[PDB]
């Protein structure tokens, strides 16, 4: 019970101080944010929009779900897993695969997340054993990876370099983005030490 | 926000968008406290703890094409990423368009 | 190539593709499947709680298992074969199904009616949660380290008490772990002061002043 | 490179859209509701094909095609990954709603319920959970929320078309 | 008021529960001084029509009472709704409280269409209620011209 | 960048795991068994449209600056009585262009005792003074209507 | 909707009357989601003991009925429709699955852990002022270390004793209430009927008091 320690740390400071501190807040942010059930959600939201009855969704559906398990384990760090999903992301056969559950109608994803929940709550891969089915409401309710055509986040990094370059409009055309020294007088703290991103502004 | 005989929205884009803020949200004993510290979804992403961007990492190289050499691929989702996916902060609203109108 | 094991692949594909044709009372070859399935998990499931407790115990076996497989080969100075990682895998493997044979009884207990039995089974619930060990696993390194060292009568002795106990398989390395750490002093010193008064308060002082002295 | 450079053009409007990613069908007439697509989705770094139907070879075939994908008569129309995004009403919706990132970017709409537009700091869901049996008017003394200001007249507008 | 309107809700939902104390509760609730409203005197009215278990004596005193209270609530909404010419929401408000003593078996007292008449505005809705008042005595198979 | 790779890492925990001294992860065999998914190693018939097209183009020219007739009722008939015609004459196999000029002649006559027929039926309609068609009728019923409507003003 | 839930209140206890006691639902009848009684009986029943009874509001009926008798009626399904629409999630053929996930949803959204991660979640997202930190201090300073530990085997009834205040307010307009201003007492001179009211400004310059009586004859002059 890490969580209810920092929260009942954070009540006690709080009153000890008699106003809302920013380091008090900050620990209470960092203790409730270090689960990796971010990742977890990715792996089984990716597994969801998979077919129970093709071998290669089998395939895709055992890698994704050994991937979570390594997360939830600790015995694979983040940035790795990354690549792996990416990877396993970037396929066309998974494209595929989510394309054909698009075009079908009736999909089968709403009891993909749902039986998600159900083995991320008996496999023990969340903090608290009914956590799970609220982080499953959040997906649903709120704009995520669940809603979601293909059953990734948006993001560019997840998408084909193929279909990234018609759309966007990127520094030139026909890996890490760094701003080109030339730039003297980009912004006020803009410098070549400053990292640009394709498909989003993280300032 | 205090501003202490400054203007607030520089102060607070000093305490923001500086390099010695960010370096004390990564750790660097920096002279007093140049970074906010209490900050929930409203902290950029570019300085999140689930990041793949650390300066502390980043101190060793002298190049920026070090930097691009030898460097990680940076991490694409975290929670305050997803946090700002649900609320759509990922790019800024478009503002009114000064392309037609004027330069009043 | 439009062949028997295709044809059924494409079937299976076509059939759990949409939501429709795999609901129950549709297919029976998937309705058996699942009654068999479901008829399992009638036997062999536990409630939630002890579930959580079998987990977090299986998992410190796990761990355990693979500290001893460590240790014989830090000491013996060996390499990592498949052969040892075959025999982990095996060793780990019958430790959860005696486990799942030992949390039965606790599962049952926990679902018998009774309040001394529900109670203590919530006990062992409680103390496998908060990740105490057991005192059951001490007793089986301190007997395993008696009938490593004791003669021919009293190795017969415990040999015949416990061959009809079913006691887990433990390596020699789990007990030589165990022994092997070193106590702690301020567990000894709660007991010495829950136990004994005064007295041990004057004797942890007077040891106190001798581990002074020593220091000297 | 390997070929001559050759300007595109096509009875069909399906050539036009597996063709381009974004399509803007503009007449040259409405100078003003074009110029505010041209913002928005320059904003967003989406690459843009504009056609003004003004001295065009395929006025007629295009004129009727783009009736039959949009039932209104209105121009310009945008078409974003083989679909119909509308006119200036339709684009400046989904920019109020903050749905026209991933509609240019990523050629989908979230049909996410609940509006993004109206939030107080972060966004989190502060009472999207469903209330047992119903009842959130019968509560007189609920909580209603600040105080919301309206202006008393409405003050001159710089440009008919600043918005 | 809201404590009357969650209490009736709340309390005729539970299922342990016996009617005369539904209207227990409301007795002791206008007695501590709240008003009651249209919210609350249809879940009365509900609770009313879904309760035969009881005797009928009961069944009927506690019908007088709802009579008395959706004609006191007629009467108070025609006073306060009077001053800002809202005869067309008052105009809805009337046909509720018409339709829930219909139900009822009965009618609106005179004494609150005589005061409802001459507080009317517009001609129309002056010849429209009697017009109901006169179709509420009679049922609707009756004759006409 | 391609020096961080699935298959690279794999190869990497697997020459890792190889010498030894390392413990294998679960996820490594794990993934031994579940590989990671790679991108690589992966109407109208046409003679009848031109004959419809000829045929078309040489009637256009028949009927309206031919016979200055617009009103033309029915014209489906005689366009596949052409056509049939056509089909009949490519039977025993003529000719092309003489089949289209007596397949033409055939519908020229065809459209003037139509003509005629309507310009009979239209004299005796007119003679007797007793039949109106339903044309006249309702431009009756609008002049009247826009002449009661010059009596409103 | 009282109509409806009294109605298949009525039923439900007149089935357990007729049928004389116990009612045991084993896995397999669960999973298949059937009661005691079929819609066919239900439908018989408000078809011959109610004559002034239409179609679409006697199948209404029906609905309710068949999910008073598994667990309490929980009006959540509804809200749920409303803010989940059915092409989000992609069932837009199968209305059986769509109202099977939504009353799924539903009862999951009433229990005290879903009420609990909400408010954890909701004070991730900084909706909290030092008026709610001072009461969560009062509710945790109450709970003992006897209490607290018979709380900490639950994984939400230690978190749900802290939150209870914070998870009522973060429910929005349902259940958080209004500060609203001060309604204190008349204090009015019960002979006289004055009331005194006191004004003041420039600190010490101007100071006044008003002596206020209600005047009957509407003749009234300050």
């Amino acid at each position: 019970d890490t969580e209810f320690q920092a929260l009942v740390e954070f009540i006690e400071g709080a009153s000890y101080d008699q106003l809302i501190s920013g380091r008090r807040f900050k620990k209470v942010y960092d203790v409730l944010s270090e689960n990796d059930d971010m990742f977890i959600w990715l792996c089984h939201t990716a597994m969801s929009v998979l077919n129970p009855g093709d071998m290669r969704s089998r395939l895709i559906y055992n890698h994704l779900r050994i991937l979570a398990e390594s997360v939830a384990s600790g015995e694979m760090t983040q940035r790795t897993a990354f690549r792996f999903f990416e990877s396993a992301v970037r396929s066309p056969a998974y494209r595929e695969i989510a394309k054909r559950q698009l075009e079908g109608g009736a999909a089968t994803r709403l009891a993909g997340i749902s039986a998600a929940a159900d083995v991320m709550r008996r496999m023990g891969l969340t903090r608290r054993p009914m956590s799970s089915y609220f982080e499953l409401y959040q997906r649903i309710v709120e704009r995520s990876e669940a809603m979601t055509p293909w059953g990734f986040p948006p993001l560019f990094q997840f998408e084909e370099r193929l279909s990234l370059e018609p759309r966007l409009k990127f520094f030139s055309r026909a890996r890490i983005f760094w701003i080109p020294p030339t730039w003297n007088r980009a912004g006020r703290f803009l410098g070549p030490h400053v990292t640009l991103y394709p498909g989003m502004t993280p300032d | 926000i205090n501003s202490g005989d400054q203007s607030p929205y520089r102060y607070v884009e000093e305490r923001l968008y500086s390099k010695p803020s960010r370096l004390d949200r990564e750790g660097v004993k920096v002279n007093k406290t140049y970074a906010l510290q209490g900050l929930g979804d409203l902290e950029p992403l570019r300085y999140g703890a689930n990041f793949g961007i650390s300066e502390k990492d980043a101190l060793k190289y002298e190049t920026v094409a070090e930097k691009a050499k030898y460097m990680e691929p940076p991490i694409p989702y975290s929670s305050l990423a997803a946090r700002k996916l649900a609320a759509g902060a990922l790019w800024p609203a478009a503002p009114d368009p000064e392309g037609m109108i004027s330069k009043e | 190539l439009s062949s028997g094991i295709n044809l059924g692949r494409l079937r299976l594909a076509e059939q759990f593709s949409s939501m429709n044709g795999w609901q129950s009372k549709e297919d029976p070859a998937f309705d058996a499947y699942v009654k068999e399935r479901r008829r399992k998990e009638n036997y062999e499931a536990f409630d939630q709680r002890v579930e959580r407790g079998y987990a977090a115990a299986a998992k410190l076996h796990k761990a355990e298992i693979q500290n001893a497989v460590k240790r014989r080969l830090k000491s013996s100075g060996a390499k990592f074969t498949a052969e040892t990682l075959r025999e982990m895998s095996s060793a780990v493997t019958e430790r959860l199904a005696w486990l799942r044979d030992v949390w039965a009884q606790i599962d049952a207990d926990y679902r018998s009616g009774d309040s001394a039995r529900q109670e203590t089974a919530a006990q062992e619930i409680s103390a496998a949660l908060r990740g105490e060990p057991n005192d059951y696993m001490r007793w089986v390194y301190e007997t395993k380290r008696e009938l490593r060292f004791a003669g021919p009568v009293g190795r017969r002795a415990i040999q015949e008490e416990l061959q009809a106990a079913e006691l887990p398989e433990v390596l020699d390395e789990e007990v030589n772990r165990y022994h092997d750490l070193k106590l702690n002093m301020m567990e000894i010193e709660r007991e010495v002061k829950a136990k004994y008064g005064v007295a041990g308060q004057q004797h942890w002082a007077e040891l106190q002043a001798a581990k002074d002295e020593e220091y000297i | 490179s390997a070929t001559r450079w050759l300007p595109f053009v096509s009875s069909d409007l399906k050539d036009y859209l597996n063709r381009y990613w974004a399509v803007m069908f503009t007449v040259g007439a409405r100078p003003i509701e074009t110029g505010h697509i041209r913002h928005y989705v320059s904003w967003y770094c989406t690459r843009m094909k504009v056609v003004l139907l003004d001295h065009h070879v395929y006025v007629e075939p295009l004129r009727q095609q783009l009736q039959e994908a949009s039932r209104t008569p209105e121009l310009p129309l945008l078409f974003v990954n083989k679909k119909l995004v509308g006119t200036l009403r339709d684009v400046e919706l989904l920019e109020r709603e903050k749905k026209l990132k991933d509609v240019l970017h990523f050629g989908f709409e979230w049909r996410v319920g609940g509006s993004v537009a109206a939030t107080n700091g972060q966004k989190s869901l502060m009472g999207a959970l469903p209330a047992p049996y119903g009842d959130a008017e019968f509560f007189r003394g609920r909580y209603r929320g600040p105080p919301v200001a309206r202006p008393v007249v409405s003050l001159p507008t710089l440009h008919p078309f600043a918005l | 008021v809201d404590t009357m309107n969650v209490l009736l809700t709340r309390a005729a939902r539970h299922e342990h529960i016996q009617v005369d104390d539904v209207f227990l509760l409301f007795d002791e609730l206008v007695a501590l001084g709240a008003r009651p409203d249209l919210a609350a005197a249809e879940t009365l009215h509900t609770v009313l029509s879904h309760s035969a278990s009881m005797p009928e004596e009961w069944r009927e005193a506690r019908r007088l009472q709802l009579v008395e209270l959706y004609n006191n609530l007629a009467m108070e909404e025609v006073e306060r709704l009077a001053p800002h010419r809202a005869d067309r929401l008052l105009k809805e408000q009337m046909k509720r409280f018409r339709g829930n003593l219909q139900q009822l078996g009965s009618g609106l007292r005179p004494t609150v269409y005589c005061r409802y008449l001459h507080t009317t505005h517009t001609a129309a809705v002056l010849l429209e209620e009697v017009h109901n008042f006169l179709w509420e005595l009679v049922p609707n198979d009756h004759p006409a011209m | 960048n391609e020096k961080y790779e699935p298959w690279e890492h794999m190869k990497r925990m697997g020459r890792l795991v190889g010498t030894g001294f390392y413990i294998p992860p679960e996820w490594y065999n794990h993934f031994r068994m579940f590989p990671p998914i790679n991108h690589n190693f992966q109407t109208l018939s046409p003679e009848r449209v031109a004959l419809r097209d000829e045929l078309a183009r040489k009637s256009r020219l028949v009927a309206s600056e031919g016979m200055r007739y617009y009103n033309i009722f029915w014209v489906r008939k005689p366009l596949d009585t052409m056509e049939k015609e056509y089909y009949e004459l490519k039977r025993r196999g003529v000719d092309h262009g003489e089949a289209i000029r007596k397949v033409l002649q055939g519908f020229y006559s065809g459209l003037a005792v139509k003509k005629r027929v309507a310009a009979i039926q239209a004299e005796e309609a007119k003679l007797t003074g007793r039949f109106i068609t339903m044309r006249e009728a309702t431009v009756v019923l609008g002049v009247l209507a826009k002449l009661h409507k010059e009596q409103l003003t | 909707e009282l109509r409806l839930d009294l109605t298949a209140q009525s039923l439900k206890e007149a089935w357990m009357r007729v049928s004389g006691g116990v009612y045991f639902q084993s896995v397999d009848e669960y999973y298949a989601s059937v009661d005691g009684l079929d819609a066919e009986q239900i439908g018989e029943v408000l078809a011959a003991l109610f004559p002034e009874l239409n179609c679409y509001e006697a199948q209404a009926l029906v609905q309710r009925t068949l999910e008073c008798i598994s667990r309490p009626v929980s009006a959540a399904s509804r809200q749920l429709s409303r803010t989940i629409t059915a092409e989000a999630v992609g069932l837009d053929n199968a209305p059986g699955h769509y109202t099977n996930f939504l009353e799924w949803m539903g009862r999951l959204t009433e229990t005290r852990a879903f009420k609990t991660e909400h408010a954890l979640f909701e004070f991730s997202r900084r909706k909290f002022n030092r008026d709610d930190v001072r009461v969560m201090f009062e509710n945790y300073r109450l709970m003992s270390k006897a209490t607290l530990l018979a709380d900490s085997a639950d994984s939400y009834s230690h978190f749900y004793t802290v939150l209870k205040d914070f998870a009522r307010k973060v429910a929005g307009e349902d259940s958080r209430h209004q500060i609203g201003v001060r309604i204190d007492e008349a204090e009015v001179d019960p002979e006289t009927g004055i009331a005194v009211g006191r004004g003041c400004a420039d600190g010490e310059k101007y100071h006044f008091t008003a002596l206020l009586r209600e005047n009957r004859d509407h003749n009234g002059i300050i």
